[PDB]
RNA sequence: UGGCACCUCGAUGUCGGCUCGUCGCAUCCUGGGGCUGAAGAAGGUCCCAAGGGUUGGGCUGUUCGCCCAUUAAAGCGGCACGCGAGCUGGGUUCAGAACGUCGUGAGACAGUUCGGUCUCUAUCCGCUACGGGCGCAGGAGAAUUGAGGGGAGUUGCUCCUAGUACGAGAGGACCGGAGUGAACGGACCGCUGGUCUCCCUGCUGUCGUACCAACGGCACAUGCAGGGUAGCUAUGUCCGGAACGGAUAACCGCUGAAAGCAUCUAAGCGGGAAGCCAGCCCCAAGAUGAGUUCUCCCACUGUUCAGGUAAGACUCCCGGAAGACCACCGGGUUAAGAGGCCAGGCGUGCACGCAUAGCAAUGUGUUCAGCGGACUGGUGCUCAUCAGUCGAGGUCUUGACCA
RNA sequence: ACCCUCGUUAAGGAACUUUGCAAUCUCACCCCGUAACUUCGGAAGAAGGGGUCCCCACGCUUCGCGUGGGGCGCAGUGAA
RNA sequence: UGCCGGCAUGAGUAACGAUAAAAGAAGUGAGAAUCUUCUUCGCCGUAAGGACAAGGGUUCCUGGGGAAGGGUCGUCCGCCC
């Protein structure tokens, strides 16, 4: 059983306009709470471990 | 779809026999870690339990005896757990993030005091 | 859009009891040789008193109120849940100290008619 | 060509000696804000503007729309049509008697691109046996090779419809003591705590 | 309402086991016969008409054996409810005896009726009617 | 039903059945019209365009077909007599056997009969969707009027001037009227119900507590009997095609020409139901045929080169009856957003201790509450210190216009 | 979405369809109870009726049933 | 519409295997979720036990290292010494 065999393919030309519509969505937004940076989306250190206060560890 | 609220992935004899052998690593340790869901449905049963654990009855000590197979919960729920904070309805152990595991995606927290 | 921060339910739960006026009866109150009768319609008006002989039984939630919990026997079964909220109908009855089966509801038995079905609700087999 | 306010809740409701079916809304009055002439701007117009909010920390730009001879915070916007009322509140208890035939409108529902067996109510094709198809397809749907552009019908899956119903006649119910409240009977669209433009009879003559 | 449907006593005629299956209206209450009427739904009201299977028959007195005849109703158990917050409903029903063109033979019902059959243009319904 | 054998045998598998069906009209049932050897009731043939729509049983593989009742009536030619990139083979038409005559026998028959696998990872054109962006020229949250793309229509039946015009007698209208119904658009939870895979009671068998009232692991991921909210959808309930203007076909005129009479003289105009403009909604002025308004940042200088200074989009923390992701929403503390605790229903319906009849299985009492997955809520506690990304001031020309 | 798998229904129980394969239903032990046909040994271990757990005057009782007053639940070999 | 050798694309989707539950403390170190010392869970246990029969021949160990394999990989192998 075999459905439609490939026969014609998709190399070039196409295969180029499909790293647009998703890629990866660029960030760098923020930069830490306080002290160096790192932050993620809305999430304390490990540095000094803090969002605003006491949390995590070195 | 549906919503509202309070699901279920892991079994579903998982709600009476998980945290019996899971979250039971909390009486006489607390180093408990289990998923970004569990924890946060979990509370519905850590600080929830405690009206009928801030003395000593019987009653008040069967479903919360059997229901964490164990001696701690019920030989500390009385004079250890319950009054520990008998004084906030609530809201107590700061569960949060903890360093994910590296591959996948899942944090587990840790669980403790003071 | 009607979600904000704002608790408007006094309609739901006010202007809701804005009509109301009464305290039904509210027995459950099995097996009584006399009850409440609807008022009828039919001609002009010609009010008559004899809707169905209830056993009385059942609550409900809110304005609905599956009233009926009786039925009958010369049409096999035959319930109806009236509407207990309502201003054309007669002000209840209640009787019977009642060996009280379940209550509210029951859907089952409801043919076991035969005989030993008075007012109790426990046998031997 | 009067009043708007957002849905949510119902239940049933007493009349006359009985007790029927109902449908409720809630409401408030966002009030004008904004009025123009006709020179630009089109016909005559008007502007919604509020409900329940704290608009501060919004934006620094929305704030400056609202500023007339009124206050307070606004949530949504939305507009009417043409036509002549005074320059209140949204309500149904405005000057044009109790006892309307007013016409609301839903927008959705929470779904999410699924069947035309949904889209048709019907999928009929027995095959409780093989099971190659599971009964949710229509089949068929096709010829030879004389072209073919699959049409523009086919309510194949997609995006279904926060679009407006237009539920048009739909009695109200009992105006009663409150700052305004306004019910209905039957159903009304807006999944829960909608919204609803709210319009005038029309169902032609 | 439905094709077969089992029921329990039926006009009292004779036998314990009856039938109906086919459906037919016009929305009159004793007319006569003509070509057409109605029907084109997919059970019954009430107080109609459907043609109901004969099958049984009655002992020896004015009605026949194989018989087969267009027989009619009495009640059902789907849709309506009374309005008053209420309902009124069965889960088996009888049927009568009811000329065909009309004329409800009524001998002597027996048992509770209806009372949803006053506005089904009764006529001979609700006259002998025993329990309502 | 075919005459042709033109490419299709590097191979396109009968017919029929469910469903999707969407086209055409010559119109299968309405509509307004020609006539009717038609009094009415109801038809008999024809004119015009699609606005809609057209059953269930019996057999078959059934196209077809007739038999039963319905149905306003049950269409005709579409589509390789629609289609397995659905199934079905069910007939029969693949190999087995039997009958009927036959060939000497092996064997022959769109002659009859019994069973008799059935496909296949959808890049895609295309279609039902949601996003990545680009965009008519400063950058933006959002509110808007619009071509137009689709959705967008069927019908029996009571009562009334109706027991009338008509009919010598049975019976019964051109107009519409409130009224009962169907497959058929949605909606809504609060009349009807299920669904509930963990909240309880009922029971056999096995174990863990030594052991017992008392409970848990297993019996589909609740074992077995039943119950169940937030949600969903039908049998649940309401609404669905009806005013009306331009202008039709069938038809009816005002003056009646040219052949001095007349006919709707196409020379002036009206009456004409359904389509078509419209009247209900989505989309949508990026329809490149760039439409309007509420709203935020800036008076400086250095890598035809050139800055120290942003509010709106956003990583996001806890969440949404919103969902794959995601366009829409709620708090980031100037703090009531999910969870715990708490007033209350909720369902297992009177938990546990203890005393007793006493062989005692069990019962009474204190408890219609003990017990209660997302419930109107409350408590700002389990969580919220903070931290970041477009770091910028209207292109050419001519006009209404400003001192 | 859909999809294989499982369970529970208001309204009719095969009208569905080539025909209840499938699906799903359904068939305890003891006692009494039991056909047209029939080579009578059968067709039926048919149909149908009561119980089978518990306190007890009581057996071959180191194990069943049993004339009885009665106990729990809507229902008792009750799950399989 | 050849044949082998290599690059292919179907495309990063379908899929990790019978859907017969698992959490964690701790050893280690290169970080550890599937190793190890271990309290809790559950599936089979006329079995998916142990011995004899055929077979593979190197399985078992004192253990050791990722190039590669066990269709993730891994500090586990009965890989390799």
């Amino acid at each position: 059983a075999k459905h439609p065999v490939p026969k014609k393919k998709t190399s070039k030309s196409k295969r180029d306009m499909r790293r647009s519509h998703h890629a990866l969505t660029a960030p760098n937004l923020t930069e830490c709470p306080q002290c160096h940076g790192k932050k993620l989306s809305h999430h304390i250190c490990p540095n000094c471990g803090y969002y605003d206060g006491r949390q995590v560890l070195a | 779809h549906g919503k509202a609220g309070r699901k279920l992935n892991r079994n579903s004899s998982a709600r009476v026999a998980l945290a019996r052998a899971q979250a039971t690593a909390l009486l006489r340790e607390g180093r408990i870690q289990t998923t970004l869901t569990k924890a946060k449905e979990l509370r519905p049963f850590v600080e929830q339990l405690i009206t009928t654990a801030k003395g000593g009855d019987l009653h008040s000590r069967r479903l919360v005896a059997q229901d964490i197979h164990d001696k701690d919960v019920v030989r500390k729920v009385m004079d250890e757990v319950a009054p520990k904070y008998a004084e906030r309805p609530g809201g107590y152990t700061r569960i949060l993030r903890v360093g994910t595991r590296r591959g996948d995606g899942v944090t587990m927290a840790l669980i403790e005091l003071v | 859009q009607t979600h904000i921060k704002i608790n408007r339910g006094e309609l739901l739960r006010g202007i809701e009891q804005d009509h109301t006026r009464q305290l039904p009866d509210f027995r459950p109150g099995d097996t009584v040789r006399v009850d409440t009768k609807v008022r009828e319609g039919n001609r002009t008006r010609s009010q008559a008193f004899e809707g169905v002989v209830i056993a009385i039984n059942g609550s409900g939630s809110r304005k609905s109120f599956t009233v009926r919990k009786i039925s009958f026997g010369e049409g096999v079964e035959r319930v109806f849940p009236f509407a207990s909220p309502l201003v054309n109908q007669v002000t209840i009855v209640e009787r019977g100290k009642v060996r009280r089966a379940k209550l509210y509801y029951l859907r089952e038995l409801r043919g076991k008619a035969a005989r030993i079905k008075s007012d109790r609700s426990r046998v031997m087999k | 060509m009067k009043g708007i306010l957002g849905t949510k809740i119902g239940m049933t409701q007493i009349w006359k000696n009985d007790r029927a079916i109902p449908v409720t809304v809630v409401l408030a009055g966002p009030c004008p804000i904004v009025q123009r002439k006709t020179a630009q701007t089109d016909g005559y117009e008007a502007v919604q503007i509020g409900y329940a909010p704290k608009a501060e920390r919004k934006v620094n730009k929305p704030m400056q729309g609202h500023f007339a001879k009124a206050g307070v915070a606004p949530t949504r916007i939305l507009r009417e049509f043409r036509g002549f009322a005074p320059d209140g509140d949204s309500v149904n208890v405005d000057i044009f008697a109790e006892g309307e035939k007013i016409d609301a409108t839903g927008t959705s529902k929470g779904k999410g691109t699924q069947g035309v067996m949904k889209r048709w109510n019907f999928a009929g094709g027995p095959a409780s046996h093989g099971s190659k198809k599971w009964h949710r397809r229509p089949g068929s749907i096709g010829q030879r090779k004389t072209p073919g552009r699959v049409y523009k019908g086919k309510r194949m899956a997609g995006h279904m419809g926060m679009e407006r119903v237009t539920v048009q006649n739909l009695e109200v119910v009992e105006i009663r003591a409150g700052e305004n409240l306004i019910l209905v009977k039957g159903a009304i669209p807006g999944a829960n705590g909608g919204l609803v433009v709210l319009r005038s009879a029309a169902k032609a003559s | 309402i439905m094709p077969q449907s089992r029921l329990d006593v039926a006009d009292n005629s004779g036998a314990r086991e009856i039938m109906c299956i086919r459906v037919l209206n016009s929305g009159i209450g004793g007319k006569g016969l003509t070509t057409g009427g109605g029907g084109n739904k997919r059970y019954a009201h009430v107080g109609d008409i459907i043609v109901a299977s004969v099958k049984d028959a009655a002992p020896r007195g004015a009605v026949k054996a194989g018989d087969v005849v267009k027989a009619v109703v009495v009640r059902t158990s789907h849709a309506i409810k009374r309005a008053d917050g209420s309902t009124i409903r069965f889960d088996r029903n009888a049927a009568v005896i009811i000329n065909n063109q009309g004329e409800p033979r009524g001998t002597r019902v027996f048992g509770p009726v209806a009372r949803e059959l006053r506005d089904r243009r009764f006529m001979k319904i609700v006259s002998l009617a025993p329990e309502v």
